[PDB]
RNA sequence: GGGAUGGCUUGUGGCGGCCAAGCGUUCAUAGCGACGUCGCUUUGAUCCUUCGAUGUCGGCUCUUCCUAUCAUACCGAAGCAGAAUUCGGUAAGCGUUGGAUUGUACCCACUAAUAGGGAACGAGCUGGGUUUAGACCGUCGUGAGACAGGUUAGUUUUACCCUACUGAUGAACUCGUCGCAAUGGUAAUUCAGCUUAGUACGAGAGGAACCGCUGAUUCAGAUAAUUGGUUUUUGCGGUUGUCCGACCGGGCAGUGCCGCGAAGCUACCAUCUGCUGGAUAAUGGCUGAACGCCUCUAAGUCAGAAUCCAUGCCAG
RNA sequence: ACGAGAUUCCCACUGUCCCUAUCUACUAUCUAGCGAAACCACAGCCAAGGGAACGGGCUUGGCAAAAUCAGCGGGGAAAGA
RNA sequence: UGGAAGUCGGAAUCCGCUAAGGACUGUGUAACAACUCACCUGCCGAAUGUACUAGCCCUGAAAAUGGAUGGCGCUCAAGCGU
């Protein structure tokens, strides 16, 4: 019997992949992804535009 | 090394067909296009191989119940298949002759 | 082929290796003692064993004397140890029985007596033509 | 087929056999009254005319209480023309045979004076009366006796005179590819209780043997086979099993065990000349 | 089949062949349990004048 | 099908396109697989390679050789009723090994008990045990000879008639390490036997037929499975 | 010397140790690959187990023995409460792998979220997050913008902070389950925004999965305690009054090495392991505001998928629920983690549509046969008390 | 009182005679000798030739390793049409079974296959070699007794110590929540059926394969909706004897016994699930020198096995 | 006829086994009290080498984190051995 | 030989034209045919071919816990010869 890590077999299931449960799960991933979009929607310094500092060692101490 | 020699003997003679069991038809056919003579002789020196190797095995089994060292058994193991390698090599033309006849 | 019903689902099997069961044909046979089933896998201690529409080699132990030096195939046709089948139902027959058949499935008996399994009705079609009732 | 069948050629019983020959001069193949071309060596008789021609084989017929005497005495003249025979019946009590096998033995150990002494090795097939021939030679029960085969599995010196050695054998069955299980079994070479499915070989007995004969030690009469036979001599004997159903298979073997063991009189009628 | 996918892909489609009064019923679920009773062994042609 | 089938499909259809080539190009890598065979195979198969290689080496340099020379003995001359011919009454073996007597004999135990008695001696080498041979009863025996080491026959070679012929053994002369030995009957090395060469027409000067004739084992029968002889003639 | 008979090994090398988990809640070692391409969306929720129940499907299967028929399947009901998304996490990349570099949570905070920060709920003065409530009004939330902007440039997973509802499943514990959930599709500027704009509301599980999909359950299994060898690993009992135990192994060892190995079987912790099963089909996407949520189209009886009598040991599911054929690992009331699967199912029956005909509402406490209390009443008739 | 051969071994005989490349050898022209060859070791027979335990092996449970590969994967060759094979190569990932026979190791069946070994044979349990004391028979001895031997019945009985293993805690760093992943382990396996297709192929008999689909064997991890099992739920009922005066309600017979019996635990005796990338071996090639032909290799490079390494998975 | 004598088989019968599962009591477990003994050169992780086919200490490497509890029978230890 | 024309076999294996060509080296045909090899000539352009010998390297046989030029590691060496 041929493994589950054969090399034709992996390519069988890329074909299937590619071909067949792609475009299902695509689908059914824009119908969940705008189902919780619904939800979802429904100075530098000072105002926090500059990524400034929060408020062993790589090195040695010196 | 007996038990594969006689397996192969065995599955050399029981394969092939048996001259006096056939059709007369099959039989005179064969008995045309090969001499039925040198058939017959061909597998009588198969199975007269096969026995001997099988009497020289027996031999010298029992010799090696009474071997006494590690030596003498490996002088009578390499005897024995000597004798095997000789008995198959005697057996040139009638191997080639029935593998055209096969 | 070496006797192995393709598209078997997997049920309960309630009968192995040395059991006797009814010989439920007219072939001569009384009772029927398994011997080996066909298609059984390997692993240590466990003795093998069949259901309903399983194929097993079996003795005569009692019936007509010349039944009684081969080794019969035979199919199973009736179990007693409850099985389930897909739609949910466990069921099991009042007793364990089968048919004497060839290596391909064909009865030697002519008739059979009492029911029959679907599994084995399924699985073997001249059983499915000489049954009278099929359960 | 089973090993039951298979037993008597075993490659250690056909040593011992081996080795009671090579250490014997004098070979007593033991033969069976009832079935006395049945009972015979021919293998090993080709084997001692072949490889050691100065041993000397001799027949004993043994069990002749059980046959006929004139058949007996045929069966005596078709084997004295082959090879020097003795009638015997091997008892310990009433022996009959004896004083002309003593003296048969005195002449080989006269005409083997030189050495120092002789061994007289017993061959045969299982329960043929080895080790009862001993016993009844000796005087004094030296050697297991059973009705069963296979009793005696290895060799054993008993000093019958101080110059003649007795060596008893296992029974041995020499391989043929016409031998069938049901004659090995009515040669006795099997045990019943081992052997499946007895009932097959009644009808071989119902052959073998006369029907008066079988009435007359049974008391039983007017069965049209061998099964109503077994059935109805379960249902006389009371050997039913629970439901009451017959034993068939037990009285089968009990039939079998008469028929080897002597209670049932037969014997092979000797060839007409 | 071919042309859908061969087999054991090509789903067969049982209700194509009915034959119905009105073609809209062609793949109605026909109800079968209903508070605990069998809906096929009150079905009855005069289910109206026994009513 | 029937008869010279694939020979009569090559005939209507040919072979493979690129059969020729790839037949052609095969046969110019063998070299490359040879070479590499030669030093990367491990092993007995190596080996076997290896002495293979050297057999078909030697016989193409034999035909060479009778290739090149297709366009191409005692000292003092005898004539031709002398050629092929050949004091010292000695034997083609003078000298053996020694054997002792933990070699030529091995302990047998007897008894129940742990102690066990060790006074039975079983000979390890073949031997003859003669004619008309009974075995002694087993209280008696000391020196045990076993059935399967029991040789009958031997092959003897004529020395002059450069032939070999399987005679039987009629008695043994001389073991010449121990007279026990030849008392025993063991045929080994250098062991002096006495052959019936009836088969051999050897004749006396008057018409007298010489049945028994000495012969020498030069062999080692316990390591080789038969006796082998040459006539003392 | 050798083995004279074959025998495969008594369990898998592939789960040891086999100790007790190191937490109660499952925890997702991997999430699925990130796809820019595809839209932004959520890739797990939690769950607590309900039970089990049976069900009739009609099945389509082509090349099946039970195409076109009726099959009866085991299924398992979670109960999923909606879940409140509290927080953003960010995650950089470096060369000893993922690393957290900041995390924004949600202005308010419930109680349920806020039990988890403590071991002594009752006795605490509840200060948790109290001061950090406050960086969202002093500055105008300046340093919230600066941690999101620093989560928009420099990470490139983003995993929303999100808890159950623990308060409206019939569970005695108040103290609410707090996990990541990775946003998979889109920027890491698309992924921040879909995490503020879903701070503070809740999210259902019909939003996260959908019927027909498969899915992987991740979870704690039943524990068992201490378990000698005989159930631990399956080995072949001794003979009856063998010396110093039956339920043994007969030989820990009789070759070199002078030790015991690893691979030996040994009495120990059996259960409550950490496992995630894959593959586990969606059936049945209930809403709890549904008063026939466990009715199907030909089963027109309005009833809802609790038993009768109620879930043993459980309670009533009154929230949306999930139903999975099968079985996964865990127990009643254990907190079960859903999970998106990782790669693109290879099987048809991850693309079979699922047409169910009949659930199990029947009592699991007995053999109950009634599956509403008013088939019971009309079945039995008439009793004293309804008189009394 | 004293003790308890080893970088061995493997696949191809011996003896005797020729031939011979070669080694030697030129003031002696002897002697060894690879490769070979020749003699001794029934016209498909016979089944009427089984040729000596002083040395001892087995079995249960369980784990791991080797390859010297039986099967599965891939590949090369063969009158290999197809089907079934045979020979050989890479490969130890994954499997390699159930029985009969003790008057003393071979048969039978299933199966893809029923491959061979090591870690013992240079104080786990249990049957023989095997043998304390009782007893009998055979052989030997005048005898006590011994043995060529055969049979029967028969006393060693840890662990609580250290280490190893399997699990469970844990001080120090305030407590807690959510995480990362170095390292260690690692898992799937084989067969059948539908379609291809009664098609390719074939005189006929027969009769495939790729893609696609559905089950099953063995292993593994879970689970208890359902069905069996389990009952101290001593839950309800029945029943024997005795005792509490009878009834009711109870005690006792260490659970008196019996029937049903939720819940819990459980069972291929029940159900569910078991996943994808890269680099390679043998081989097949491309471009092309060595070497003016040629060449898969030398520089460069393509594909390719269940192999290797990782992901999925378990511990942290 | 008799026998706790030795052996083979048949029916019935069954958890002997396929193939294990569940229940009870007393332990084992934890606590209060009470409380030994065997044994003990010193101590206890391995791999390779350590001519006297021995290694727990030597050499060279792997490595190596307090203190603990329940089991376990590989090794050490343990048989009036 | 049914057929055999160098090329299924046995035995011989010569001469002519030659620059050179075997009573033939293989492929091939039922047999022929046809192709090719040995050999010769034309183009070219300067060094090659055969067999041995001496160094280093590969193989020249290996089992079974994971391991050993002492270990890392070393490639115009940290290997080998002076
Ligand atoms: N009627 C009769 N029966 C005899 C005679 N001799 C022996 N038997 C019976 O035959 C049976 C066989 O006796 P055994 O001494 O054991 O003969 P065996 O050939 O040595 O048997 P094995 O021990 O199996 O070798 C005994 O049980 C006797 O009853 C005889 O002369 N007459
Ligand atoms: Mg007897
Ligand atoms: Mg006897």
């Amino acid at each position: 019997a041929k493994s589950a890590r054969a090399s034709r077999i992996k390519e069988n299931h890329q074909r299937f992949k590619k071909n067949i449960a792609g475009p299902v799960e695509a689908a059914r991933l824009e119908r969940l992804s705008a189902k919780l979009m619904a939800i979802a929607q429904a100075s530098g310094v000072k105002s926090g535009k500059s990524i400034g500092r929060k408020d062993s060692s790589i090195v040695f101490p010196m | 090394t007996q038990e594969t020699c006689s397996e192969k003997f065995g599955a050399i003679i029981s394969s092939f067909p048996v001259l006096s069991d056939q059709h007369p038809f099959h039989r005179d056919l064969m008995n045309i296009l090969y001499d039925a003579d040198h058939f017959k002789v061909a597998l009588g020196q198969i199975s007269t191989a096969k026995n001997l190797i099988e009497t020289i095995s027996r031999d010298y089994v029992r010799l090696l119940k009474y071997a006494q060292s590690l030596y003498q058994c490996k002088q009578l193991k390499r005897a024995a298949l000597g004798r095997m390698a000789t008995l198959i090599k005697r057996l040139k033309d009638p191997l080639i002759y029935l593998d055209q006849v096969r | 082929k070496r006797g192995a019903p393709g598209g078997k689902l997997k049920m309960t099997l309630g009968l192995p290796v040395g059991a006797i069961m009814n010989c439920a044909d007219n072939s001569g046979a009384r009772n029927l003692y398994i011997i080996a089933v066909k298609g059984a896998g390997a692993r240590l201690n466990r003795l093998p064993a069949g259901g309903v529409g399983d194929m097993v080699m079996a003795t005569v132990k009692k019936g007509k004397p010349e039944l009684r030096k081969k080794v019969h195939p035979a199919v199973i046709v009736r179990q007693a140890k409850p099985w389930k089948r897909f739609d949910g139902v466990f069921l099991y027959f009042e007793d364990n029985a089968g048919v004497i058949v060839n290596p391909k499935g064909e009865m030697k008996g002519s008739a059979i007596t009492g029911p029959v399994g679907k599994e084995a009705a399924e699985l073997w079609p001249r059983i499915a033509s000489n049954a009278g009732v099929v359960m | 087929k089973e090993a039951i069948f298979n037993k008597g050629t075993s490659k250690r019983i056909w040593n011992e056999l081996y080795k009671v020959i090579d250490s014997s001069d004098v070979i007593l193949h033991v033969l069976d009254a009832r079935d006395p071309l049945g009972t015979r060596c021919r293998h090993v008789e080709k084997y001692l005319a072949a490889e050691a021609p100065h041993k000397h084989l001799v027949f004993v017929l043994n069990k002749i209480d059980l046959v006929p005497s004139s058949q007996a005495a045929a069966w005596i003249r078709i084997l004295q023309k082959d090879h020097p025979t003795c009638a015997m019946r091997a008892s310990i009590t009433n022996p009959f045979g004896r004083g002309s096998l003593i003296d048969l033995l005195r002449q080989f150990s006269v005409l083997h004076k030189d050495r120092k002494q002789i061994s007289v090795g017993l061959i045969g097939y299982p329960n043929v009366g080895k080790s009862s021939i001993i016993n009844a030679l000796r005087g004094k029960a030296v050697a297991k006796v059973a009705p069963i085969p296979g009793e005696t599995k290895v060799w054993q010196y008993v000093t019958l005179m101080k110059r003649i050695y007795l060596i008893d054998c296992p029974g041995i069955v020499p391989p043929n590819q016409h031998d069938t299980p049901e004659d090995l079994l009515l040669r006795g070479v099997v045990r019943v209780e081992n052997v499946e499915h007895p009932e097959q070989y009644i009808p071989a007995v119902l052959r073998k043997v006369k029907q008066h004969h079988m009435e007359r030690t049974y008391e039983l009469r007017g069965w049209k086979d061998h099964i109503e036979f077994l059935e109805m001599l379960a249902r006389k004997s009371g050997r039913l099993l629970k439901g009451g159903e017959p034993d068939v298979d037990g009285v089968a073997k009990q039939v079998l065990n008469d028929f080897m063991r002597g209670k049932i009189p037969w014997f092979t009628p000797a060839p007409e000349p | 089949e071919e042309a859908n996918g061969g087999a054991g892909v090509f789903n067969v489609d049982l209700r194509k062949d009915w034959i119905l009064e009105n073609p809209e019923w062609k793949y109605d679920k026909i109800p079968e349990i209903f508070d605990g009773k069998n809906v096929y062994d009150y079905i009855d042609p005069d289910i109206d004048a026994k009513l | 099908p029937q008869n010279e089938y694939i020979e009569r499909h090559r005939k209507l259809h040919g072979r493979r396109l690129d059969a020729e080539e790839r037949a052609r190009k095969k046969a110019a890598r063998e070299g490359h697989k040879n070479s590499e065979n030669a030093q990367n195979l491990r092993g007995l198969r190596a080996k076997l390679y290896a002495k293979q290689r050297h057999a078909q080496k030697i016989q193409m340099r034999k035909a060479i050789k009778q290739h090149e020379e297709r366009n191409v003995e005692p000292s003092d001359p005898i004539p031709s009723y002398l050629l092929d011919r050949a004091a010292r009454f000695s034997v083609p073996i003078p000298k053996v090994r020694g054997i002792s007597e933990e070699e030529m004999f091995k302990v047998v135990k007897t008894g129940k008990k742990t102690h066990k008695k060790g006074w039975k001696r079983i000979v390890t080498k073949p031997t003859f045990v003669g004619p008309d041979f009974t075995r002694r009863p087993v209280k008696y025996e000391r020196f045990i000879r076993p059935m399967g080491l029991r040789y009958k026959k031997a092959n003897v070679t004529h020395p002059t008639l450069n032939v070999t012929v399987q005679l039987p053994i009629l008695s043994v002369k001389k073991n010449p390490s121990n007279p026990l030995y030849t008392q025993l009957g063991v045929l080994t090395k250098g062991t002096i036997i006495e052959v019936n060469v009836s088969d051999l027409g050897i004749v006396t000067a008057s018409g007298k037929i010489a049945w028994g004739r000495y012969a020498q084992i030069t062999n080692n029968p316990e390591n080789d499975g038969c006796v082998n002889a040459v006539l003392l003639v | 010397s050798h083995r004279k008979y074959e025998a495969p090994r008594h369990g898998s090398l592939a789960f040891l140790p086999r100790k007790r988990a190191a937490r109660h809640r499952g925890r997702v070692k991997s999430f699925p690959k990130d796809d820019p391409k595809k839209p932004v969306h959520l890739t797990a929720a939690m769950g607590y187990k309900a039970g089990m129940t049976t069900i009739v499907r009609d099945l389509d299967r082509p090349g099946a023995k039970a195409h076109k028929k009726e099959v009866v399947e085991a299924v398992t009901i979670i109960d999923c409460p909606p879940m409140v998304v509290v927080g953003l996490v960010g995650y950089i990349e470096t060369p000893r792998g993922l690393r957290s570099l900041t995390t924004v949570w949600a202005e308010h905070l419930s109680d349920e979220v806020k039990r988890r920060f403590y071991k002594n709920w009752y006795k605490s003065k509840k200060k948790a997050f109290t001061k950090y409530a406050k960086k969202y009004a002093e500055n105008n939330g300046a340093s919230i913008t600066r941690e999101l902007e620093r989560i928009k440039k420099y990470c490139t997973v983003v995993r929303v902070l999100a808890h159950t509802q623990i308060r409206k499943t019939p569970l005695k514990q108040k103290k609410a389950h707090l996990m990541e959930i990775q946003i998979n599709g889109g920027s890491v500027a698309d992924k921040v925004e879909f995490g503020r704009s879903l701070f503070e509301k809740p999210v259902t599980i019909d939003t996260i999965f959908e019927k027909d999909e498969m899915i992987d359950v991740i979870a704690v299994t039943k524990g068992h305690g201490f378990v000698g060898v005989t159930a631990r690993w399956g080995t072949k009992k001794l003979p009856r009054k063998t010396h110093k135990g039956l339920r043994k192994v007969a030989c820990i060892g009789a070759w070199h090495p002078s030790h015991v190995q690893w691979t030996v079987a040994r009495a120990g912790q059996m259960g409550y392991h950490h496992r995630t099963s894959v593959n586990h089909k969606i059936y049945r996407i209930g809403k709890g505001d549904d008063e026939a949520n466990a009715s199907t189209e030909t089963d027109l009886t309005k009833k809802k998928i609790t038993p009768m009598g109620g879930f043993v040991r459980y309670g009533e599911v009154n929230n949306d629920y999930v139903m999975i054929k099968g079985s996964v690992p865990g127990v009643k009331k254990r907190i079960m983690t859903l999970r998106k699967s990782l790669f693109t199912h290879t099987s048809r029956k991850a693309l079979e549509k699922v047409e169910l005909k009949w659930i199990d509402t029947s009592s699991e406490f007995g053999h109950g046969a009634f599956q509403t209390a008013a088939e019971k009443k009309q079945f039995m008739g008439t009793l004293k008390k309804d008189l009394q």
